[PDB]
Formats: C-alpha cells, structure tokens, sequence
C-alpha cells in the first residue's frame, strides 16, 4: 500500500498532465486493497 | 504520516478539479479512498490538514452550492453527493 | 494535531450567510450541517460539533420566514437543526431564537401547511422536541418569554383567517402544539397577550360551534362525541384551546394588572369583557346534553369560581338573558337557552349570595318576562 | 410573447438577461442559468429568423452562450458512466431491492413482515392478507422499517394492499428515507391511500436510501391493516442492478451555438467571429465532442468545431493543437483535465480532414501545423502525451489530407512543405 | 332500494355503474311517494370489492322533489365499508339525489343498498 | 378546486376588450408568480392511482 499510494501521489502530482485512466485503475486497486484491510458498501 | 497527507491533499485537489471531462463514478472511489486513507493513518488526517479555507468552501458548495446544484439536479448526482457527504463525515469522525 | 472544528465553523457560517443571496440551498445545507455536527444517530440533546454564530441563526430564520418552497423533508431538517442550535453555545441560542419574530413566522408557516393535511408522527415529534428544547433551555433563566412566545403563536394561529380558523395546516402538529402548551407555566406573562389569546380562542370556538356542518358522516370505528354535546380531529384542537383558556383565566394578576403573578385573576378581565362572555355564553347555549361544550362549561365554571364577586359573573349572564339572537332586541326575541347553559346558570345561582345578587339585578323579573 | 413583441429586441432582452445570471438572478464565477429542453427549444424558435439572430449577436448573445458553455462545463461533473463503471462490471427497468432487506416493526407484538419483502406477490384473490397489523384502540400509525444490505438509489416504493379486503388498506402512508439507515427523514406529507388497489409512491428525485420506514395510518373503517407486498424499486451505484441532458449538462449552450452558426448560413461568419475569441471555447467544445452522448449528436459538435476553426488561421491552428497536442484548458478556471491528449475518433478524424483539405488562406499554415505535429511525433519517437502517442488514425488522416490535396490542385505549394528531412524522419520512424 | 341488504359476502355488486373516461360523478335520484323528515342516508358499498366504493358522496335533498339542493360538500367515502350520512337537522325531503364520485382506483362503482331513514309527519312511521 | 376550474374555464371564453391595463398586468403578474411557485414548489414524491394518467406539470410536448 505504501508503494501504491506513492504511485497515486506521483500520478496526481500534476494537480499540485493527468493520466486519468491510469489514475482510475490505481484508485480502484487501492480501494479494493483498503476495503480489505459499512457506509461505503454501496460501492 | 506525511506522505499520506500528500496523497490525500492531491486526492482532494482531484475532487476539486473534476469537471465535465471527469466522471462521477470515479469520484465515488476517489471519495472512498480519501476517507479510508485519512482514517488509516495512526494520527488520523484531519480535514484541516487536507484543505484550506477556499478549498473547504468549494468542497461544501459542491454539496450545497446553487452554482453546482439546481434543486432536483445535484452535482455529480445523488451518488456523488452521498459519497462526498460520507467522505467528510468519515474524516471528521476519525478526527473526533 | 490541529482541530478542524474552527475551520468548519468559519465555512458553515459563511455558507449560512450565503443563504439570503441564494448561493446555498437551504435543504442541502441543513442536511450537511446535521450530518457533520452529529458525532451518528440524531438526538434532541446533542451539542453540534459545528457551532454557528448569531448572524448565521438570524439569516437562517430570515430565509425560513421568506422561504417559499418548504416541503415536509425541509421542515423536518429545519426542526432538527433548530433543536440542535438551541443546544449550541453561542445570550443563549434559545433566547435568540424565541426573541426573534422570525421564529414565530416560521412556526406559523409550518403549522399553517392527494396528500393528508397531517405531517406524520416524525415531523410532529420533531416539532415537539424543538419546543421541549426551547422550554428546557429557557426554563432556568427566562421561561416567561417562552410562554409568551407560545401564546403569541397560538393567537396568530387562532386569529381570524388563521390556520385554526380556516382548518389549514397539519392537525396532528397543531394538536401536539396545544398539548405541549397546556403543560407550560404561564406566570409573569403579559395580560395583553393572555387576553388576546383568550379573545381569539373564544371567537374561534364560537365560530366552530355555530358554523358546524349540516351533515355528519363517521366511520363505524369512529366513536367520538360531537362538539355540541356536554356531560358525555378538529374537535380535539378546539377542546385543547378551551383547556388553554381555562388554564389562562385562572392565572393570578400582578399588582398593576399587566402580567400574571408569580388576589385578582385573569377571570375578572374575561368577565369584564362583554364580547368574550357573550361568545362563550351563546356557544354554550348552542350545545346540548370531554367535548368542546364540556370545555366551555369548564371555562364558565372556572370564571364563576375565580370571579372577584358574584356580580361579576352574574352581569354577563343577565346581559345574555336580556337579549335575543346575537344581542338582538325585539318584543318576542329571547336568548337561546340550553341544558348545559341552564345547568351552569343554576350552579352560579347555587348560593344564597348569588341568588340575592340575581334578585337585586332584576334577574327574577327578567326570567319571568322571558318565560312569558 | 415572441410573436406579439413589437421588436425582436423586446423578446431577446429578457432571454439574454436570464442567460446572463444564475439561480434566482445570482452572480458568481461558476453560476450559470438553468436550461431545459423546452426553454432551449423556445430560444431556438426565437432565434429562428435572420433578424432575431442578428439582434442576438448585436446584444452579445454569442459571447454570452460561449462563456456559459465554458463556465457550465467547469461547474459540472459527467454522470455518464466511464471506465470505472466498466471495471466494476468486469469485476461482476428499475430493480426491486425489498427481497434483500430485513423488515422490522416498532411494535413488539407485530406479526413478522418478511412475507411482504418476497419478490413474488401473493395471488390477487388471496383471501388472507399476507401480513396483518392489529391496531390498539389508541394507535394511529403502524411502522415498518425495511433495512437494505447497502444503500441504493431509491426511485419508487410499491405497497400492495390485501386486495380481497380493501377496508384494511392503510388510509395514508408516510414514507421516511434514511441514506445512512439510522436517521429517518420523511420524504413528504403522508400520501392518501384509502381506496387504492395499488400504492405506487414515486420519488421525483431519486434518494440514496439504506433504510425505508413506511408509517401506515390506521384504515378509515377497520382496526386491522392488511398488506400483501412491499417493493423498494431503484438502482445500485454499480453492478447489474445499476441500470433532460440540457438541464444537467452544458450541452444546451453548444446546441445554441450550433444553431447560431448553422441556422442562417449567411450569418455563420459573423457568429463564428463572435464565438472564436472566447477563452477555452475550443477546448470545451472538443471535450463535449469526445464525451458520451449528452443530448447533442456528434455531427453538430463537429460542425461547430470546424466552423469556428475555419473562421481564422490562428483558431484553426489552436484547434489542431487541441485535437493533436494539448486539449486541456488554457478554482473557477476551466480545467478539462479529464481526457488524454491526442485521442482520435471518427469526429476528430473528420474535423482534421476538413481543416487540412478546406481551401482558404489558412490552409497552408494548417497543413504546416499538421506536418509539424508529424515531425515532432517522429522526433519524440526517435528518443507531450499527444506526441508520445500519436493516433494512427490521425497520422493516416494527415496522409489522406496530403494525398487528396495533391490530387485537388491546391493554391499553395504543397510539395514544398513535404521536404526530404521529414521523409527521412518518417522512414526512420517506420523502420523503428 | 330493497329493505333487505344482500349477503355481506355477495361476490357481485347489487348495482354497478360503468364510468365513461370523462365522467367524474354518477347520480342516483330516489323519489319518495310523499315528503318525509329525512334524518339519515345509508349507502352500502359492495363489501367484496371496496375499490369500487365511491370516493365521495354529495347528497342533495328536495323537499318538493323538483329543486334539489346540496346538503353539504361531498363526504369522503373511500375506504368506508358503510356510508352513514346523518343530517344534524332533519330535512323535509320528497327526493334525494346521491351524486357518487368515481372511485379513486376503479372505473366501476358498485353499491349494495341505499336506505333513506327518517320519519313521517303522521302514521306509524312518525315515531334539548 | 372544481368551482375554481369552472371559473377559469368560464373566464377563458370571455372577451377582454376595453379592460384596464392595470388589472390585466396585475392578473398576469400574480398568475406568473403563482405558476412559478407551483413549478418550483412541487412535491418530492408522486403517488397516482392506476386510473390516473395525467401528465406532470413539469413535462412539455406531451
């Protein structure tokens, strides 16, 4: 998760060009990992 | 938990940067990941560490602002509204 | 390390200040503030995490006073938010709210209203919780303003073309308001408001009894007693209003007769009011053998018990007996009697002193001429 | 009013005033007026004549609508499903979620109501109500709370009363919804349901709901309340159960701009001249072009883009750069970060072909720009995302432009633009 | 009009009215042989299918049997197994016109019985 | 509501010549405000019987 969040950090660095599809894949992976680690059950 | 603050701040910037070229479905997961990372750090990330006053104002105006909401039409749809509310609630609950 | 509450307070005060210029939606703002300040089950005793300032509350009340599209969900959010604001540490917030005329305007809007006219148990309970919190927060410091606020609200609702008179608004919530008011202490309440509410309520109930519908249709389940029936729904509301009048006429008056005290009583002022007494007596005269007529009988009995002298009670009765329909005169015009009204007159004439005064005031000649 | 207006200006002034303000006449950077399909249709009818369009232009209408396009595009997020929904689907009309929920009552003595949640309703002539509630003589309301496993976008609530004995149908129904499943909120005042064989409560605005509390009022003429079935219809955020664009998107402004540009050809130029200057207009129009259908078909957006890009050389070069190099906008400023640079579609290929092969003073420069993008791309290959990932379709479009302009006998020196150095660059690229 | 009501479980309404799609009210005028002091009006809806019960009932009374006069605004009757409309003040009536509103959720109005209860001036039926 | 609708239907068949502009403008203003309030203040839920087939107020070109 440290490395995945560093990757997301680097991908979002342009906000602070964005690769939105790559960001989407990374965000979905990070969400799946974090939820494995109730209000969000709708997702 | 400084790198976590960095990534959460950039996620909030991403939320604030979403326009018609961005999509609500991704916004739901961005909000979920923001909330989860904020609540996963040992010293939980507080909303004040993530946003500044203009950024928080824009975030809340996405939920309640009339330039982003038109009554029955809400910014990002009902799911985006619910996800933003849940993310804010989760961050504050982790703080409190 | 730093708390986010100050920042949220700044942002939410800015948002509430944005309501008037229509930059923020009231419903979503209230929902968001309720969600974020409840920390998640709502409870009327919760202190909000996010504290609004006096300007925010004043703007909220102003917007609500003019807000045209206030649906029931909006009203429930409003009531819950007002409750939690009364729980805020700002002068207490409850004092600011009750001292604000916009609060009376807002509650009048709420209570003035294929959907049922009701608001349902949840909205009614939210209104009760808000009023209870106002009462609790003002009890130890200044409950007279809360009681005055309740009486002013009931007066506005009872005045001609008001919610009660026009049969408008949620009946369940109106009845709940009356039930709540009946449990309040009305000491140190100005006599002007007390007399205004008594006058409006007596006029309202007289209109209700005289304007009763020609037909009557109840389901077999329904077994209530009609308003025009003594010694045994809008009837419940009218009966609760009469109960309130009964409570009010018993209030001792202050030395200068301008406020309820805490040996004269509001009953003396009511008896000295010819229009109020005429309305009550004619209303009871339109009744027949607890209902609305029972409420009128109770009010009249209380007035007789609290009258400073038997003459005070006898004068309205003799005035009523000396005129016909709606105070008319004429050779063959005589006042309307009823079994409840006759029973009340007999109770007033139960003592030797009352009978002596009745004789001294021409009562015997009046009744004999009336019989002929 | 438009027909009886003394002059078209009388009708246009209120319309332009409305278009120049936000909600309830508000101002603000991202505030823009509410459009609707009927209102847009009316505006188009008012702008149906050349005189009306001329007045609209003279009164700043074109600039107003273009600025509104850019601003509204900034102020909305696309609710159309994207690759996140595609990924959710890859990971495995409305749908009844009542069967998945658990139904309870606040009255301890109530009969279990799980039978109400069953997807299959009982027989229409079922002589005994599937579920019954006996009212105490002092009870006015009986409550049934259906908790769902997860929050859903609730759209309708169906309650089937016992059809054999309608006297037991609730007299009214108060629906409360809880998004979090804890804090119930009444949707509206109770719905009168006596005399109804079927109770369908449609939410005008779908609400996120993890719990639904139905408070059913005692029947008018019965002490027992009989129900057959309760359905909670709606959608999920994702999955199989997750099944007015002008009102919710910026597309209405683009439809207005297209009408201005195309309705009266003789005015096109003027309109284009009024529309070209506005900042980030081409980026916004390209973003709307590459977005999923939102009330405007691709050909009209392409016509708008081509007519703006062709009204002067500078704008044509900007459009070429937007399509090939950088389509992002040049907290209130437009961003348009959401799309990869240089992505190609039938629309982009057609626009680029028309820009390259349209004969006018700027054509050479446009071709030049195209060729530059080629060489730069090749150069980047020999070692900005639009350069790193040139669309094969866009390269083939440049090739077709060159071929057909050579076969069209253009009025500029096409061969001079195709120098040997570019040819060697392309040869090395292809051999790599 | 029959004095004996049908069986409470009678499966077919004793009388039915089919509403045209544009019809809101169906009227039934009961003329009496002579004027009576009308006190109550009983309407029995088809208990088996209460969806066909009228949504509301407007009662008009004619003492002379020619000029009908509404007693009051229509009484809401949907959800009622029995419709008892009591006149607070008994009215002289030689004709009674019941205007029954189309049911909320049905195109047919089903009734079982109508009773016009009251007294005569004289005779056996003449029983504050 | 029945009597109000009947009144409006009757009024729609009348001739409004030589009517003062003050009253005409007053009625137009009040009616436009009323209808705007009606459309903006629409209920959150919608419950109709199966028999009912009317078109919602916020629906055009039916």
């Amino acid at each position: 998760l440290e490395s995945l969040l560093n990757l997301l950090d680097n991908l979002l660095s342009p906000l602070q060009v964005l690769d939105i599809p790559m960001i989407s894949w990374v965000v979905m992976l990070v969400s799946r990992l974090l939820d494995y680690v109730n209000q969000w059950s709708f997702i | 938990h400084e790198r976590c603050i960095s990534v959460v701040q950039k996620l909030v910037l991403f939320l604030l940067s979403m326009d018609f070229t961005c999509h609500a479905d991704l916004l739901l997961f961005v909000c979920k990941v923001l909330a989860r990372i904020a609540n996963a750090t040992r010293p939980t990330i507080h909303l004040c560490e993530i946003v500044n006053e203009p950024q928080l104002e824009r975030l809340l105006l996405l939920l309640v602002g009339t330039d982003f909401n038109r009554g029955d039409i809400s910014w990002g749809g009902a799911w985006a509204q619910y996800s933003l509310t849940c993310m804010l609630q989760d961050i504050l609950a982790g703080e409190l | 390390q730093l708390s986010s509450v100050p920042m949220l307070n700044v942002c939410f005060n800015k948002l509430f200040s944005m309501l008037q210029v229509h930059h923020v939606q009231l419903e979503s703002l209230l929902q968001l503030w309720l969600t974020l300040s409840l920390n998640f089950l709502y409870n009327a005793n919760r202190i909000p995490v996010i504290s609004l300032n006096q300007a925010s509350i004043t703007s909220f009340l102003t917007v609500l006073a003019w807000y045209p599209n206030t649906l029931l969900r909006t009203w429930c959010l409003v009531l819950h938010s007002l409750t939690l604001m009364t729980n805020m540490q700002l002068e207490s917030t409850a004092h600011l709210l009750v001292s604000d005329p916009n609060l009376i305007h807002v509650l009048v809007k709420f209570l003035s209203g294929q959907h049922s006219p009701q608001v349902g148990p949840t909205a009614t309970q939210a209104m009760q919780e808000f009023l209870t919190r106002l009462q609790v927060h003002l009890s130890s410091t200044c409950p007279q303003i809360f009681s005055e606020f309740l009486l002013k609200l009931i007066h506005i609702l009872s005045t001609e073309r008001g919610a009660f008179q026009t049969g408008q608004g949620p009946l369940d919530a109106q009845v709940k308001l009356l039930e709540f008011t009946l449990e309040q202490n009305f000491e140190v309440v100005s006599v002007s408001t007390i007399s205004a509410v008594i006058e409006s309520v007596t006029f309202l109930v007289h209109h209700y009894i005289t304007c009763s519908d020609k037909v009557m249709s109840r389901s077999g389940s329904d077994s209530s007693v009609g308003a025009r029936a003594c010694f045994g729904t809008r009837d419940q509301l009218m009966f609760d209003l009469l109960k309130l009048v009964n409570i009010l006429v018993q209030l001792p008056l202050s030395g200068n007769r301008e406020y309820s005290a805490r040996p004269a009583y509001v009953a003396d002022l009511v008896l000295a009011n010819q229009q109020i007494m005429s309305q009550i007596l004619s209303a009871l005269g339109l009744c027949n053998s607890i209902s609305v007529g029972d409420g009128l009988f109770t009010i009249l009995t209380t007035l007789s018990k609290k009258a400073s002298t038997v003459h005070m009670m006898l004068q309205p009765i003799l005035t009523y007996m000396a005129c016909g329909y709606m105070g008319r005169q004429g050779s063959l015009a005589t006042c309307q009697l009823s079994e409840p009204l006759l029973w009340f007159i007999l109770r007033v004439l139960d003592t030797s002193d009352a009978l002596k005064a009745f004789h001294d005031m021409g009562g015997v000649q009046l009744i004999c001429n009336n019989m002929v | 009013l438009s027909k009886k207006a003394s002059t078209v200006h009388m009708m246009l002034q209120p319309i332009l005033t409305y278009m120049a303000c936000g909600y309830m006449g508000r101002q603000g950077s991202l505030a823009t007026c509410q459009l609707s399909e009927p209102l847009l249709w009316f505006i188009l009818r008012v702008l149906d004549t050349s005189d009306a369009l001329k007045a609209f232009h003279d009164m700043g209408g074109v600039q107003l609508i273009c600025n509104n396009m850019v601003t509204s595009t900034r102020a909305i997020v696309n609710t159309a499903r994207s690759m996140v929904s595609t990924i959710m689907k890859f990971l495995d009309g409305i749908h009844n979620f009542a069967p998945l929920g658990t139904i309870t009552s606040s009255s301890p003595t109530a009969q279990p109501a799980e039978v109400l949640l069953q997807a299959t309703p009982p027989h229409r002539r079922a002589r005994s109500a599937a579920w019954s509630y006996i009212f105490l003589p002092e009870e006015a309301w009986c409550d049934l709370t259906i908790h769902l496993p997860a929050a859903v976008l609730l759209k309708e609530i169906h309650i089937q009363p016992h059809l054999a004995s309608l006297a037991t149908c609730p007299s009214s129904v108060s629906v409360e919804v809880s998004a979090d499943g804890v804090n119930m909120l009444p949707l509206s005042t109770p719905v009168v349901t006596s005399g109804l064989t079927y109770i369908k409560i449609q939410l005008v605005k779908a609400e996120v709901a993890s719990a639904v509390c139905l408070r059913l009022h005692r029947p008018r003429d019965a002490s027992t309340l009989g129900l057959s079935q309760i359905k909670l219809l709606g959608l999920t955020a994702f999955g199989t159960t997750s099944s007015d664009q002008v009102s919710k998107t910026s597309i209405g402004w683009l439809r207005l701009l297209h009408h201005c540009l195309t309705h009266i050809s003789d005015l096109e130029g003027m309109m284009a001249s009024a529309a070209a200057p506005t900042a980030n207009l081409l980026q916004t129009c390209a973003a709307l072009l590459m977005s999923p259908y939102c009330g405007m078909h691709s050909p009209n957006i392409e016509v708008v883009l081509v007519k703006i890009g062709l009204q002067s050389t500078r704008i044509g070069l900007k459009l070429i750069d937007i399509l090939l190099r950088n389509c992002a906008a040049s907290l209130n400023s437009p961003l348009l970060f959401g799309r990869l640079n240089g992505l190609s579609s039938d629309s982009t290929i057609d626009i680029l072909y028309q820009l390259g092969t349209t004969q006018d003073p700027g054509t050479k420069d446009r071709i030049q720009a195209l060729l530059k993008w080629v060489s730069d791309s090749a150069r980047v290959a020999a070692m900005e995302y639009g350069l790193l990932m040139p669309s094969p379709s866009h390269l083939h479009c440049v090739a077709a432009i060159l071929w057909h302009s050579y076969e069209l006998l253009v009025e500029y020196d096409l061969p001079a633009l195709l120098d040997q150095e570019l040819f060697e660059l392309l040869f090395n690229w292809s051999m790599s």
